[PDB]
C-alpha cells in the first residue's frame, strides 16, 4: 500500500495491511 | 534473508506510539456514514465559545446558580472594588469553565483571553464600571487609580447589555504553564465602580451581572496531559 | 587616531584619548525586537534619547588590596532617570548597553583591571548547602558590590574572585566579552552588548541579564600611593523598549 | 503538494494560528466591545480592537488540539484478573462485557462529545505474578465473542475452538499483543449519551446500555494446570484512530458511579463533590 | 551535491582544517607577533608568521568537535530504585522530578553553554536483581507526568490509567525501551544558567529551578505482588539531538553540591578543591 | 512476511549509536526559535580564544589571582630563567585553561599553539625577554644559550604590551595523546631575560606579566572521552 | 520519509517516524 | 562494470591464476634454469621452461589468499572473568588494558607484517554460569575508556555514567553485542614491531608498548547484588576490516611468552622449542 | 509494520560472517594515510619469494 | 547508502550506517 | 514476487515465498 | 543482489549474501 510522492524528497505512505482500520493516525483537516 | 539490526525500543509499548496493526475483523464493512450536524474537528472550536465563570463561588454559594452572579448596588463610597480574580486560565474560579477544563488537559497555554460581562438589571438601571487587567510583576491593584494604570475598559451600561475586555498576551515567554507556576502567573483582572449604580424610584436596588470567558484568535494549548480536575477514587461498576 | 574615542548617546558624549579599541559582545549590535521574534502583543514604548543616554554610577576606589567589584544590569540603573521609571512601570523590558569603564593614573603607575560582561551570572553561595543568593544581595543597585567587604550573612553570595563567584576559574572569564585596562596602555574600556536572553523581553525587576565584573588581576602600584585612583563606570542603555504598562512596582 | 503537506506533518505545522496585526488609537461610533450575549453568540472581538497592538508573527499550531490527537492516546480500559487460588478449572478463565465506561480517564474525554465514530487499536499488557515461585510456560488466549456467539462456561468449552471468532494467542516473553478493530456500530456513530429506552414501559432500560453492546471478551490460560500458582493480570489499552466527533458537551464535573449512566452521588457538603475551590470572597484572588 | 555531502558524512570530512603554507625569512616594520590583549581580541598570528614553515596538506577534520557530537552521546542522568523490602504496595512505585543536574558528567558538558536547544533521546536500562532467587514475570510502567497532571499516590492510583499521559511499558527480556522528546521549553531555549528570581522578595527562589520544570517521571512494577522479592534499578540515559548552543562559558572547576545551583563548598586547603596541581616553583616543569 | 536475518548487535544499547525512535509527544509543536547572539557550532571556536594560564600556581598562590601572574624585576645576574612549563596541552599548568579543559574531553590532539604574554609594568618600564620552545628529544634547556638554539621570539616591551610565541606542530606522529604519554610529550617553553628589567627612579621595581594560550588555525582534537579534570564523589541532591 | 539522491550512488535518507524529534543526529554546518 | 565485478565477488573469481601453456623440446644457449641467488632475486622460471607441458586452463582464484581474507576472520583476543565469590562490590567489575598480543592464534597472523592499518569489528560472547542455581536478570556494561579518561575504582564510580565514553549495555537473552571501531592510531598505521624506545636512557621502555596504547575496557554487572552468585565470562572477538599491510616478515617460530615483546625461552633441547621435526638423515624422507 | 519472518541463523555469531555494525566512535576521522613502501595485498606475493629449506635438520 | 547498478541484474550495495568503519569486508584489488 | 501498480498510489502485492500455497487470502470474484 | 524483471509484475530475485553457496534452491532445467 504505497503512496509514493516525489519532490528529490520522496514520500512513502505505506499501508502494510489490507483493512483501513489497520492504518495509523489520520492526517489533519 | 535480509540482515537486520534490532534497535533499542523494539517490543516496547508506548501509549503514544503511532503504528499499524492487523485487523481482527477482516472483510468487515463499517456502517455507512450519514450527515450529523455539529461535527467538531479541533478542541480550539470549543475554546472559542463563551461559558460562565463561577466567579461568586464562595462556600455558601457553591451548589447554587448564584455562584455565577455578581451583585451590584448603589454605593455610598466612590470607586469601590467589585471583584478580583487571577487571569491564569486554569486557576480558580476559571478552572471549571469550558476553556479552563480543556486547558487542564494540556501543559502549556498562550494567547489572549476574552472576558465578557452581561448586566441583568432593569432597563431603567444605569451604571459605568471599570474593568482592568494588571500585567504581572506587581500585586493586585489596591485602588481604582492603581488598576486604571493598566489595560482597561470603561463599560457604560445601556441598550447593549454586554461588554468585552480582552486580556492581551503579555508575557516574557511565548508560553506559560497551565498549572499554577510563580514564573508564569499571568496577572489579575479587577472590576471597579466608575460612577455608580443608579435607579429611579420603585426599581430594585440591586442587580446581577454574568461573567463569560473564551479564547481569542491566538489562543493555543500544548503538550497533552491528564487533567487534575476530575478523579476516580474507586471502581466504576455496572 | 586609533587611541581616541567619542561616544554620543542622547544628550551625553563621552571621550577617552587612550583606548584599546572597543568590543561588541558576540559581534551583534543592539537592535529593537522584530515581529518575528516578538511574543507580547501590545505596542512597545521606546523612550529613545531620554532613556538611551549615559548614566554614571558611584565611583569606587582602587587600592593595593582591592579584590574586585561587580554590578548587575538592569539592576544598576533601576534608579536612573527615565530608564529607571520605565522598568518599574512596565512588566516587560528589553535593552542593550554601552559600558564605558574609566580609570586614569600616570606613566609611573602600574596595574591591570579585567573588565568582563557576563550573561546569566548565576552567583553561588559557599558552604551553605542549597541556600541560594538572596534577592537583596544580587540587587545592590548603582553602588554595586565591593568584593571582600560585606560581613557574611546566610544568603550572602560568594566573594571568591578567583572562582568567578560561581565555581569556575577566573582565567577562563576571557571567553566572555571583555577588555583589560592596563594602566601603561589605556585609561578606559568600552563594551557594547546586545540583548541576550532565551525570551524576547523579560521582567527587569526579577531577571538580571548581564553582570559587569571588574577584577584587578595586576595589583595597583606606584611611588605616590597617597593619590587616590578611582574607577568610574558609565552605562548607556541602547534600544530600550518596554511593554505591559501598569502601576509602578515598588520593591521590598 | 503531498510532500509539502508531509513536511507540515513532521514539523506539526498543519494548522497555524493567525498573526496579531498592529492597531492604532480610535475614536468611533462603532463599539466592537459592546454586544448582546442574549443572542447566544460569542462576541468575536480580538486584541487589536481594544488596545494598540504591535505586529507579531505567530508560530503556534493547533495540530495537537485536534480531535484525532485528543482521543488518539492509548489509555487503560480494563484490568482482567486470573488468580489461581484453589481451583484451576474454575479460576483459569474469565469474561468481560466490553465497554469504555469503567475507567474515568478515557471515559471523560470521549464523553465531551455526544456522538463519536472511530476505529480502535487494542494493546494488551499481561503480567504473570509468580505466587509460588516459578511461572512455567504461560500461553494466553483472548477470544472476542460477538453478541450471540456462545460464551464458554468451562476452560475446555468447545467455544474456545474459535472456529469463527477472532482469538489472539500470546506466549509469555513475546511482545505485547495488539490488533485493530473497525467501527463496530450498527448505527453511523457510537452514542456517548442516549436519551432513550428500549421500550415504553416503567421497566424499560434507559441510556447507552440500550445501544452500546459490544459483546464479550473471554480470556483463558491455555497452559494446563501447573504445580506453581500464578496470578495473571491483563490490562487492556484502547486508542481511537481515524476519529470523528459531533456535538461537544460540558465535561463530567462529579465522579462517575456506574457504567452506562450519568448517575452521581452528592454529599451533605457539595463543594467537596466538585473541583470548585471555595473563594473567601469576591475580591480575594 | 547531497551525495558528495553524503560521502563527507561517511568519511567524517565535512569540516576540514586549513593547510600550512610555506613561509620565508622577513625583515619588516610590520610585527604580527606584537599586539594588545587589552582590546579583548586574540592575536590571530599563525605559524607562518613566526618561523619558516614548509607546505603541509592538512587532513584533519573538526566534525567530531561539533556541538552535535559533543552533546550527542548518551549518558546516565538518573538511577531509579524500586526495592521490595517489606511492603509491596508502598515499595513497588516511585517518582522523580526530572532534571539534568544530578549526574556531574553530562551536567558539566551542557553547562559549558548559557542556553541550549535540543530534542532528547531517552533510553532506559532496567535490571532486576533476584533478591530471593526468582524474578518471575516483570513488567514495568514508566509514565511521564507533565506539570499539573495528577501524580499517583498508590500503585493502583487511577492516574496510572494514562488516558492522556505518555506511558512506556517494558517487559523483562525485551530490548531496552527508547523514545524521543521534542524541545519542551515554553521559551526558545533551555536556560543552563539563570540570574533571576520568581519574585522580588527575600524569599523568592533563585536560579534555574524557576525556569526548568520538566515534570515528573512515575515508575511502577505493573506485575502484582510475587513470592520472591526483587530490586529493580532503572538507569535513565539521555542524549541531545538536533542541538544548538549559545554563549560558551568556563567549565565547572569545583565539584557540584546541589541541583539547580552553582553553590559549592571549599575546604581549608583550596588546592584540594580544584584540579590545579601545585607547582614546586615557576621553573619546575 | 519478508525473511530476515537478525544480526549480532541487535537489541544492544550503545551509548554512541545513532538510531531513530518514536516520539512520546506526537503532534507537539516546539516553541518558535528566536535570534540569540553568541551561537556556538563547533568547540574549535572556543579553542581559538585566549584564556589565562595559572602559571604561578605554587601551593601558596593557588586560590589567589596572583597564581596568574609572573613577577619581573631588575636582575644582578645576566640571562636568568624566568619560567618553564611543558607544552603538552593537558599537562599542568595548562590543564585548567579553556583549551586544556576542552582537550581533556578528547584523546588526541594536533596543531600549533599560540602563547601570548602581556606586560603590566609602568609605561616607563622597559624590558627585552627571550621566549623559547624546545622540541622533544632533549631535556629542558639549562641556559639561555641552550634555549635560544630552538624556536624562539625576542620580545621587546614597548607601546604594544602583548607578544605571541607560536609553538609549531613538530611531531613524528600526526597526533599526540592528550594525556601525559612519554612517546608523545611535546617539549618545553622557557622564558629568559634577554637584557634586563630597567626603570627610571621613583618607579616600582617589580612588575607583573600575564600569560595566555589558544590554538592556531591547525589545532584539532579527536576521539571524545570523559574528562579527568572533574569528578563526582557523591550524590548531587536538591 | 525518503530523501532519494542519485549520482549510480543513490542516497536514501529515510525518516521512519512522523515527528522531527524522532530523527537521528543532525548533519553539519 | 560493477555488475560483472559483482558476479566475480559472488563466485570468488576476482583474482585468477594464469594458464599453463604448451611447451616444446629446446636446444639453446639460453638457460633459464641457471641463475644467481646472490642477487637477492627469485628465479622466475616456470614449468614450461623445464619440461614439455600441455595447455591447461586454470580455474583457481587467489581471492581467499588476500590480506582482507587472511586477517578478516573473527578470533578471540580476551576472556574477561567476573567471578562473584564473597564480595559483590569488589568482584562485580573489572578492567583490561586492550591489546592483540594475548592470544597466539590471531597475534601470529598480524605479526607476519611490520605495519598494518585496519578498522575493527568487536563481537562479545558473554556466558553466565549459575554457580548457585539461578542467574536472575543479568545486564552488563562494557565501557571503552580512552587513555586519559578516569578509570572507575568501584562498581558505582561516577565514571560509569559514560557521559562521553562509549558504553555498550547487554541484556542476558538478547543477541551478542557487536560494534565497529575506526583505525585508532595517532600514526598512519599500527606498529606490529617497533625497534625503538620512549627515551634514551637505560630505563627506557622498548618495543610496541611505547606506541600501541589503546586504552582500557571496563566491565561491570549492572544488576545489583543477587542472592545467587554467578560467574560471567565475556569473550572478546576481533576481526580486521578494510585492511592494508606492509613489509611481510617470518612467522613466529617459537611460543610467545609476553605481550609487546619478541622475548622467548629456550630449553636445553631446542628441537622441542620449534616445529622442526628432526630428520634421521639427509636421505630419509 | 512490515511483516517479517525471522529465519534460522538469526542471532547467531559466526566468526566468518560479513555483516555491518554501528561505529562506537561516530564523527571520528582516522589519521591520514601516508605512503609506506612494501605494501602486500595477497599472500601469494609471499609464496613467490625463495626461502631456505632446513633440509639438514638432523637432531644434532 | 545505496550503490545501485543495473545490467536486468541490479546491484544494491547498501551501507546502513554513517561511518565507513561500519561497512563489511572490502572488495578486492 | 511483486505486482507493482501505479496511480501516485503505487501498489506492491509481494509474494515472499515460491509456492502459491504460501500466499495470503485470495482476492474476490 | 537483485534480478529485477518486469512484466506490471516485477520479480525481485534477491541474493542477500556475497557467496553463491548462500543462495536458496536452484531453478530447474
Ligand atoms: C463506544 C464503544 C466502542 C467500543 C468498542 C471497544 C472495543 O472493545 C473490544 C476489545 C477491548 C477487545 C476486542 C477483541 C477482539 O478480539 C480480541 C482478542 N479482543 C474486541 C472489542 C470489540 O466499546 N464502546
Ligand atoms: C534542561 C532540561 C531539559 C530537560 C528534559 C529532560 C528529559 O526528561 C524526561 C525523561 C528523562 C523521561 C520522560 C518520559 C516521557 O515519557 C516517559 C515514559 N518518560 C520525559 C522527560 C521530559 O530537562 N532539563
Ligand atoms: C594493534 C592494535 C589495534 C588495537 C585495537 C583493538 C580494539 O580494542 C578495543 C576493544 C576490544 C573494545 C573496545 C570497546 C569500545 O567500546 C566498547 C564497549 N568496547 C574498544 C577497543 C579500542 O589494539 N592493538
Ligand atoms: C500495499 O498494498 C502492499 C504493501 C507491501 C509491503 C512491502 C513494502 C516493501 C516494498 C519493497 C519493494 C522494493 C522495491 C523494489
Ligand atoms: C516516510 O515518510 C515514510 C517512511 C516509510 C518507511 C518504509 C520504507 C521502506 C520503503 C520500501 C519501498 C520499496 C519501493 C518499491
Ligand atoms: C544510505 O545512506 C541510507 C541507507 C538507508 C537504509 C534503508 C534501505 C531500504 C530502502 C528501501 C526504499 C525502497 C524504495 C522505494
Ligand atoms: C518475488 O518473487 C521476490 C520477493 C523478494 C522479497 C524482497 C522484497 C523487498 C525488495 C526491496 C527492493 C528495493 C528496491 C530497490
Ligand atoms: C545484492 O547484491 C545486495 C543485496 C542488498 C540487500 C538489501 C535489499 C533491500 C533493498 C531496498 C532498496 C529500496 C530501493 C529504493
Ligand atoms: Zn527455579
Amino acid at each position: 500500500g504505497a503512496q509514493v510522492s516525489r519532490q528529490s524528497l520522496n514520500y512513502f505512505n505505506i499501508n502494510y495491511f489490507k483493512d483501513a482500520a489497520s492504518s495509523g493516525a489520520s492526517r489533519l483537516d | 534473508g535480509l540482515p537486520v539490526y534490532v534497535t533499542p525500543g523494539s517490543g516496547q509499548f508506548m501509549t503514544t506510539d503511532d503504528m499499524q496493526s492487523p485487523c481482527a475483523l477482516p472483510w468487515y464493512h463499517p456502517t455507512k456514514e450519514i450527515f450529523i450536524p455539529g461535527e467538531v474537528k479541533n478542541l480550539i472550536e470549543m475554546c472559542q465559545v463563551d461559558t460562565l465563570i463561577p466567579i461568586n463561588s464562595t462556600q455558601s454559594n457553591i451548589g447554587n446558580v448564584s455562584m455565577y452572579t455578581v451583585t451590584l448596588s448603589p454605593q455610598t463610597k466612590l470607586a469601590e472594588e467589585i471583584f478580583a480574580i487571577k487571569v491564569d486560565i486554569a486557576s480558580h474560579p476559571l478552572a471549571t469553565t469550558l476553556i479552563g477544563e480543556i486547558a487542564s488537559y494540556f501543559t502549556h497555554w498562550t494567547g489572549s483571553l476574552r472576558f465578557s460581562f452581561m448586566f441583568c438589571g432593569t432597563a431603567n438601571t444605569t451604571l459605568k464600571v471599570l474593568l482592568a487587567y494588571t500585567p504581572p510583576g506587581i500585586g493586585k491593584p489596591r485602588s481604582r487609580k492603581e488598576a486604571m494604570l493598566g489595560t482597561h475598559v470603561v463599560w457604560d451600561v445601556g441598550l447593549q447589555s454586554t461588554v468585552s475586555l480582552v486580556v492581551p498576551w503579555i508575557s516574557a515567554s511565548q508560553y506559560r504553564f497551565t498549572t499554577p507556576d510563580t514564573y508564569s502567573s499571568a496577572g489579575y483582572i479587577t472590576c471597579w465602580y466608575q460612577t455608580n449604580f443608579v435607579v429611579p424610584p420603585n426599581t430594585p436596588n440591586t442587580a446581577e451581572m454574568l461573567c463569560f470567558v473564551s479564547g481569542c484568535k491566538d489562543f493555543c494549548l500544548r503538550m497533552a496531559r491528564d487533567t487534575d480536575l476530575h478523579k476516580q477514587t474507586g471502581p466504576i461498576t455496572q | 587616531s586609533d587611541r581616541i574615542i567619542q561616544i554620543t548617546r542622547g544628550d551625553s558624549t563621552i571621550t577617552s584619548q587612550d583606548v584599546a579599541n572597543a568590543v561588541v559582545g558576540y559581534g551583534v549590535w543592539p537592535h529593537y525586537l522584530t515581529p518575528q521574534d516578538a511574543t507580547a502583543i501590545d505596542k512597545p514604548t521606546q523612550p529613545d534619547t531620554s532613556s538611551n543616554r549615559f548614566y554614571t554610577l558611584d565611583s569606587k576606589m582602587w587600592n593595593s588590596t582591592s579584590k574586585g567589584w561587580w554590578w548587575k544590569l538592569p539592576d544598576a540603573l533601576k534608579d536612573m532617570g527615565i530608564f529607571g521609571e520605565n522598568m518599574f512601570y512596565h512588566f516587560l523590558g528589553r535593552s542593550g548597553y554601552t559600558v564605558h569603564v574609566q580609570c586614569n593614573a600616570s606613566k609611573f603607575h602600574q596595574g591591570t583591571l579585567l573588565v568582563v560582561m557576563i550573561p546569566e551570572h548565576q552567583l553561588a553561595t559557599v558552604n551553605k548547602g542549597n541556600v541560594n543568593a538572596g534577592y537583596k544581595y544580587t540587587h545592590p543597585g548603582e553602588a554595586g558590590r565591593e568584593v571582600g567587604t560585606q560581613v557574611e550573612n546566610e544568603k550572602q553570595p560568594s566573594d571568591d574572585n578567583w572562582l568567578n563567584f560561581d565555581g569556575t576559574l577566573l582565567g577562563n572569564l576571557l571567553i566572555f566579552p571583555h577588555q583589560f585596562i592596563n594602566l601603561r596602555s589605556n585609561n578606559s574600556a568600552t563594551l557594547i552588548v546586545p540583548y541576550v536572553n532565551a525570551v524576547p523581553m523579560d521582567s527587569m525587576v526579577r531577571h538580571n541579564n548581564w553582570s559587569l565584573v571588574i577584577i584587578p588581576v595586576c595589583q595597583l602600584q606606584s611611588n605616590n600611593i597617597s593619590n587616590i585612583v578611582p574607577i568610574t563606570v558609565s552605562i548607556s542603555p541602547m534600544c530600550a523598549e518596554f511593554s505591559g504598562a501598569r502601576a509602578k512596582t515598588v520593591v521590598q | 503538494n503531498p510532500v509539502e503537506r508531509y513536511v507540515d506533518e513532521v514539523l506539526n505545522e498543519v494548522l497555524v494560528v493567525p498573526n496579531i496585526n498592529q492597531s492604532h488609537p480610535t475614536t468611533s461610533n462603532a463599539a466592537p466591545v459592546l454586544d448582546a450575549a442574549e443572542t447566544g453568540h460569542t462576541n468575536k472581538i480580538q486584541p487589536e480592537d481594544t488596545i494598540e497592538t504591535r505586529y507579531v508573527q505567530s508560530s503556534q499550531t493547533l495540530d495537537e488540539m485536534s480531535v484525532e490527537s485528543f482521543l488518539g492516546r492509548s489509555g487503560c480500559i480494563h484490568e482482567s484478573v486470573l488468580d489461581i487460588v484453589d481451583n484451576y478449572n474454575d479460576q483459569s478463565f474469565t469474561k468481560w462485557n466490553i465497554n469504555l465506561q469503567e475507567m474515568a480517564q478515557i471515559r471523560r474525554k470521549f464523553e465531551m462529545f455526544t456522538y463519536a465514530r472511530f476505529d480502535s487499536e487494542i494493546t494488551m499488557v499481561p503480567s504473570v505474578a509468580a505466587k509460588d515461585g516459578h511461572i512455567g510456560h504461560i500461553v494466553m488466549q483472548y477470544m472476542y465473542v460477538p453478541p450471540g456467539a456462545p460464551i464458554p462456561t468451562t476452560r475446555d468449552d468447545y467455544a474456545w475452538q474459535s472456529g469463527t471468532n477472532a482469538s489472539v494467542f500470546w506466549q509469555h516473553g513475546q511482545p505485547f499483543p495488539r490488533f485493530s478493530l473497525p467501527f463496530l456500530s450498527i448505527a453511523s456513530a457510537y452514542y456517548m449519551f442516549y436519551d432513550g429506552y428500549d421500550g415504553d414501559t416503567y421497566k424499560s432500560r434507559y441510556g447507552t446500555v440500550v445501544t452500546n453492546d459490544m459483546g464479550t471478551l473471554c480470556s483463558r490460560i491455555v497452559t494446563s494446570e501447573q504445580l506453581h500458582k500464578v496470578k495473571v493480570v491483563t490490562r487492556i489499552y484502547h486508542k481511537a484512530k481515524h476519529t470523528k466527533a459531533w456535538c461537544p458537551r460540558p465535561p463530567r464535573a462529579v465522579q462517575y458511579s456506574h457504567t452506562h449512566t450519568t448517575n452521581y452521588k452528592l454529599s451533605s457538603e457539595v463543594h467537596n463533590d466538585v473541583a470548585i475551590r471555595p473563594r473567601t470572597n469576591l475580591t480575594t484572588v
